[PDB]
């Protein structure tokens, strides 16, 4: 085994060889030279990240105040309009004309139900809606089990028809506005503009079971947040059909709950245990509810019924005050069949003043006495609900919000506050969106205070979407580098706006569906959960980020600079990036907005080119017939002008881009000058490289392909044969290697993938990249990332000439940080190239981490898909490992032993690059396995919830809670 | 009422109305099996 100085001297002649090959062939110092040679085609402006945040915080203020004004007027009209409605019952005499969504639009149908008359609308196709729509009226959604033509429903479509004039007045004023909808108390919803619903009832074989009342946006503006507590009666009498019904009501009751709502679930049979692991009221987020809905299911009925120990346990649960709580409506609901005891004594003290509200549910078909339960409900200002059937569950476990809304409708105007929802997928397929809601109240005869019998309910709730693609147009990231971004946050820790946030719903648990019990054609529910990713789950968690995260939940302003490690774009690397954060509150709302920058991004380039010939000359550089002397040029699909659209077929896009500058001068009076201009300047900078430097050295021996991925989207792979293999995203702010090249001050090597499809190994090769780094007036700039795809065959020859090709004495390999295998001596390893090195000899890799040579961090990706397990895709959690050098020390000697054998490995790290060289004795001499240490998205179901909630994350609830008005009717059950 | 009272605590959504829960009901059930009509259903439920 060679000495430590021989490995030292032999690494230094093959890290000097790779870097000279990459410093020379790519042209780092040449592209630095021509950014500095000009100085005057551009100027260098600063990103004032105090100022940028303040500017952004105000476009989201004004956007969400403009939405709010529209909401207020609609509400006023609805209140005024229905106070002048006459309650007619002759509807076959005077037809109600409306367009009904989810109905066949074929003219020849002509069903013509009594009372109603439909509309055939004309349906232009649209952008900002990715569906055909009509701007002349509002559609109407009736849920499926609700009959339309009922006097109760027919009378909504009469009075609600005056909203189409106010609907129209909102979009005339603001073209950008998205869905406008009124969700009725009656269960009928009207939205503008009209479009056909996505599931028709019976024209396909999937049938929608969508109810407006059920909806989260409808619920948050229906009522105030609430600490509920479900009691379940588990006595012996319940076992049977009735027990079956209860498990489906509680799961149903929960759907109703929200993050702001706290909830626990207890159960009694002569003792009250608590159904799961929790013991206090927990946040009823997606996860906690998933635990409770998984413990409600396993319940077995046995034993004597005791309503006294069931309501003692409930009240005690209600009084914890140590835990984090909603502290608003306090209510307890019991599911039971029949009661012989009213438990008068427990209610006298625990709730002598009736602070708590009791709702009693009688379920199943049975003969047990219901008088005592009704009495309990009446005594406590709750309500009573029967459920005999499965189809009766859905409208009675949502109906309690008519009771809880009462002291809000007695609060008057004070209760008309806009609230904005958690991001969620739109019913109509719009994408991620948030809705601002306002409740409409039933005011009839207010002038004189004549009735009030049913004047304590809301007419319904009114909402208006903001799409998250509308907010991302108020937070522009182009001046800032790929590293910089804006993050938005609730007072709940959830992230409103984040690079990491994705359309797929956030998943819980490992998905298990039983194929042996899905009959083929019945169509179960798909999903309704909100997409609540948290800030400490969108990014790698620190302790110096939980400080930042708490500090901008409680509405403060500030900046912070620290060293933290960024997870890479692809999930394979972790790079220590020195960042600065800066946050401020959006003053109209409860959102607070932040901005990450990396020091060195504090300055950007603005293009200062305006000459006729110079913008002209740089623009034919990106012509696809002129790639024989330029290099297969790419171009990023920014929204350059409003007219040319991002196309995802890039040769399509670059023609429509470059047609645009010929057919019209780049002045373009409805199009931003700087973004297009910077691109033009850039293409004259990645031209002078490809003309005056790369086309001189037309073939370097080991060099396969040469790229300049730059800022302005223009990536230039140098031979067109090589550009067929360029499998990157052509958007330069989505490339992984672009972003890892900017963090590092040394050449970076990217490992090719293992297996997969497409040619990514011998054909393209392993790639090196390096950020360009210029100084203008003593101000750092990193405009572009040069690079090289390496030839893996040639590199091997230099490497071969104490390691032979195929040696049995000892094997040596080169590994980039992250532990991936790039170059291998054996030839059974270099076939499996770009593979995680702990999968080809897991014994050595395990030891290396122990020596402190390597470090890692497992994280959770709450938005990913996986195949089900037997117990096409669902959402699930994956755990993800990344590996990264944590020790700066250059060399590491030692020996590892498996038991009865030693192997002496020597590790040396090449200077000036992330690569590491290790020499070790052949694996075959000691037959050892430990277990195969693998690095992949690995399906898992963590972290366990029962341990998170003992020390929950900081949170801030709603300031205004409406409950317990003294003059509430409290007489109807 | 001893052997079958309670005891029809099945978790099906169907009705077995000729059951032995009360005394009036048990009496009605006993009589139906004497008229012979559909007594096999009343026996199948007692085995399940
Ligand atoms: C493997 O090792 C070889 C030899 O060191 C290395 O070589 C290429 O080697 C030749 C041998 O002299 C170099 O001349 C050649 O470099 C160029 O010519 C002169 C030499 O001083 C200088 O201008 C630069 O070194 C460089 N510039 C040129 C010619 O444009 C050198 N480079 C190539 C690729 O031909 C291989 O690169 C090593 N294997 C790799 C690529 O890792
Ligand atoms: C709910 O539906 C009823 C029935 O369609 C609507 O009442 C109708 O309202 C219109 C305009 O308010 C009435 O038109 C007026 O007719 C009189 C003659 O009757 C004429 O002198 C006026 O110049 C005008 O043309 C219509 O007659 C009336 N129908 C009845 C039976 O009274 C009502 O408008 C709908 N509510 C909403 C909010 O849309
Ligand atoms: C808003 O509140 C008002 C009352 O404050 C509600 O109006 C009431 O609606 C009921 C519906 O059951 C009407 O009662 C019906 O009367 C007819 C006679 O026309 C009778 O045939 C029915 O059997 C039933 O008793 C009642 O007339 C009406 N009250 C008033 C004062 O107009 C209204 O329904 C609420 N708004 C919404 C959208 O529900
Ligand atoms: C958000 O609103 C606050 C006030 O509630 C603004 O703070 C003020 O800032 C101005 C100068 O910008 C000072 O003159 C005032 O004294 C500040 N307010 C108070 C009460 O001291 C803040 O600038 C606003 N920020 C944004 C982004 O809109
Ligand atoms: C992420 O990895 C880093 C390794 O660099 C961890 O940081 C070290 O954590 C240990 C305890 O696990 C401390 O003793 C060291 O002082 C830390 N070193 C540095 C440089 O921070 C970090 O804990 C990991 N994060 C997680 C969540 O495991
Ligand atoms: C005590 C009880 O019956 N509860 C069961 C538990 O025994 C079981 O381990 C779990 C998973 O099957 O489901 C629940
Ligand atoms: C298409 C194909 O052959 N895929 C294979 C896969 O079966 C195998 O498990 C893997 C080894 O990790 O190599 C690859
Ligand atoms: C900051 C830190 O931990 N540095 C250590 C260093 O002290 C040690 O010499 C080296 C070799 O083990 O590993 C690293
Ligand atoms: C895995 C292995 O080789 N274990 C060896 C065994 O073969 C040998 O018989 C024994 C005595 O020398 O020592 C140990
Ligand atoms: C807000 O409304 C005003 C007035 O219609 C308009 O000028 C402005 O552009 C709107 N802002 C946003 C972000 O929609
Ligand atoms: C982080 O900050 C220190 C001190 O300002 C600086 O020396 C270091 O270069 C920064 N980190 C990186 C990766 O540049
Ligand atoms: C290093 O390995 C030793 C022996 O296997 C072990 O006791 C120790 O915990 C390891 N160090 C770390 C950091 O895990
Ligand atoms: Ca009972
Ligand atoms: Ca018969």
């Amino acid at each position: 085994f060679p000495s430590a100085v021989t490995i030292k001297s032999w690494v230094d002649k093959m890290q000097e060889d790779l870097v000279t090959l990459a410093k020379t062939a790519s042209g780092v110092h040449q592209l630095v030279d021509i950014y500095e040679k000009y100085q005057d085609l551009y100027t260098v402006e600063p990103n004032n990240a105090r100022q940028l945040v303040e500017i952004a915080a105000r476009d989201i203020e004004k956007l969400l105040s403009n939405r709010s004004k529209a909401l207020v007027r609609l509400a006023l009209e609805a209140e005024k309009v229905q106070a002048a409605h006459q309650w007619r019952e002759d509807f076959a005499s005077n037809e109600v004309v409306y367009y009904n969504a989810k109905d066949d639009l074929d003219p020849e149908k002509n069903d013509s139900e009594p009372g109603s008359q439909r509309i055939k609308p004309v349906f232009i196709d649209d952008a900002n809606f990715r569906r055909q729509v009509s701007y002349q009226h509002a559609a109407v959604h009736i849920p499926t089990d609700i009959y339309e033509g009922s006097t109760i429903v027919l009378n909504e479509l009469n009075w609600t028809s005056a909203l189409d004039d106010v609907f129209k007045k909102n979009r005339e004023e603001d073209p950008s506005l998205l869905w406008q909808v009124f969700g009725s108390a009656t269960g009928l919803a009207r939205y503008y503009p009209a479009s056909p619903w996505v599931d028709n009832s019976r024209t396909p074989n999937k049938i929608d079971l969508y109810d407006v009342r059920r909806r989260p946006w409808y619920i948050q503006g229906a009522a105030s947040p609430k600490d509920m507590l479900i009691l379940v009666d588990v006595s012996g009498s319940v076992s049977g059909l009735t027990l079956k019904l209860i498990r489906t009501s509680v799961s149903e009751m929960l759907e109703t709950l929200s993050d702001d709502d706290f909830v626990n679930v207890a159960s009694f049979n002569s003792n009250a245990q608590d159904v799961s692991c929790f013991q206090h009221l927990v946040q009823a987020n997606v996860r906690n509810k998933k635990v409770l809905k998984d413990a409600v299911n396993n319940i077995t009925a046995k034993g004597i019924t005791d309503y006294k120990k069931g309501f003692s346990f409930a009240f005690e649960q209600l009084l914890n005050y140590n835990v984090s709580r909603a502290n608003c409506n306090k209510i307890i609901m019991l599911f039971t069949d029949g009661g012989e005891e009213r438990a008068q004594e427990i209610f006298a003290k625990y709730n002598k003043d009736k602070k708590v509200r009791v709702f009693t549910f009688s379920v199943g078909q049975h003969n047990y006495d219901r008088g005592p339960i009704q009495w309990m409900a009446c005594e406590n200002k709750g309500y009573y609900y029967e459920i005999p059937s499965i189809g009766a569950i859905r409208i009675n476990t949502q109906e309690y919000l008519d009771v809880l809304g009462r002291p809000m409708v007695l609060a008057g105007d004070k209760a008309k506050q806009v609230q904005w929802t958690n991001v969620y997928l739109d019913a109509l397929e719009l994408g991620l969106v948030i809705t601002g809601t306002l409740p409409v109240f039933n005011i009839t005869g207010q002038f004189e205070n004549k009735t009030n019998l049913k004047n304590q309910l809301i007419l319904g709730v009114m909402g208006v979407d903001v799409s998250l693609e509308d907010i991302k147009r108020l937070t522009p990231r182009f001046t800032l580098c790929p590293n910089g971004y804006y993050f938005a946050i609730d007072p709940n820790g959830y992230v409103l706006l984040h690079p990491n946030l994705q359309p797929k719903p956030i998943g819980v648990g490992i998905p298990t569906i039983n194929l042996r019990k899905r009959r083929p054609n019945v169509q179960n529910p798909k999903s309704q959960e909100p997409v609540t990713l948290d800030f400490l789950d969108a990014e790698l968690e620190n302790d110096i980020k939980v400080e930042i995260r708490n500090k901008m939940i409680d509405g403060e302003s500030g900046e912070k600079t620290f060293r933290t490690l960024v997870k890479s774009q692809d999930e394979r690397y972790i790079d220590k990036g020195n960042r600065t954060y800066t946050w401020t509150p959006v003053n109209g709302t409860d959102y607070s907005l932040a901005l990450v920058l990396p020091t060195y991004s504090f300055y950007y380039i603005k293009a200062k080119i305006e000459e006729t010939i110079t913008q002209a000359r740089y623009s034919e550089t990106l012509k696809p017939d002129n790639f024989e002397e330029s290099g297969y040029t790419f171009l990023a699909p920014r929204d350059y002008c409003s007219d040319l659209k991002p196309s995802d077929n890039n040769t399509e896009f670059l023609l429509n881009f470059n047609e645009f500058i010929d057919r019209k001068t780049p002045n373009n009076p409805s199009c931003n000058t700087d973004l297009i201009n910077r691109v033009l300047l850039d293409a004259g900078f990645t031209n002078e490289l490809v003309q005056n430097y790369w086309s001189k050295q037309k073939n370097i021996k080991g060099v396969k392909a040469r790229f300049v991925v730059t800022d302005g989207g223009i990536t230039r792979v140098y031979p067109k044969e090589a550009g067929e293999n360029w499998q990157e995203n052509p958007e330069t702010y989505e490339d992984s290697f672009y972003k890892r090249s900017l963090d590092n001050d040394n050449y970076v090597f990217t490992a090719p993938y293992f297996n997969k499809s497409g040619p990514g190994a011998y054909e393209s090769g392993i790639m090196v990249s390096k950020a360009v780094e210029i100084y203008i007036q003593g101000k750092l700039l990193k405009p572009a990332v040069v690079g090289i795809k390496i030839d893996v065959n040639s590199w091997i020859e230099n490497f071969t000439k104490d390691c032979k090709r195929n040696s049995d004495v000892m094997d040596c390999v080169i590994l980039d940080d992250g532990g991936f295998l790039l170059m291998a001596n054996h030839d059974d390893y270099t076939n499996q190239i770009g593979r995680f090195f702990g999968e080809i000899d897991p014994s050595l890799m395990r030891h290396l981490v122990n020596i402190s040579v390597y470090a890692f961090n497992k994280s959770y990706d709450y938005q990913s898909v996986c195949e089900p397990g037997a117990a096409s895709k669902q959402s699930c959690i994956t755990e993800q490992t990344q590996y990264f050098f944590d020790n700066d020390s250059k060399s590491f000697s030692g020996v590892l032993d498996c038991g009865n054998c030693s192997r002496i490995f020597h590790v040396e790290k090449l200077m000036n690059t992330n690569l590491i060289f290790i020499m070790v004795e052949s694996k075959g001499t000691c037959p050892c396995d430990t277990r195969l240490l693998i690095q992949a998205e690995q399906t898992s179901d963590g972290p366990d919830p029962c341990d998170m909630v003992k020390q929950p994350r900081y949170r801030k609830g709603p300031d205004v809670c409406f409950d317990n008005n003294v003059l509430e009717d409290y007489t109807d059950c | 009422m001893q052997l079958f009272g309670g005891r029809y605590d099945f978790e099906d959504t169907e009705v077995r109305r000729s059951n032995f829960d009360n005394f009036p009901q048990a009496l009605i059930s006993v009589f139906q099996v004497l008229t012979g009509e559909d007594w096999n259903s009343v026996m199948y439920n007692g085995i399940m």
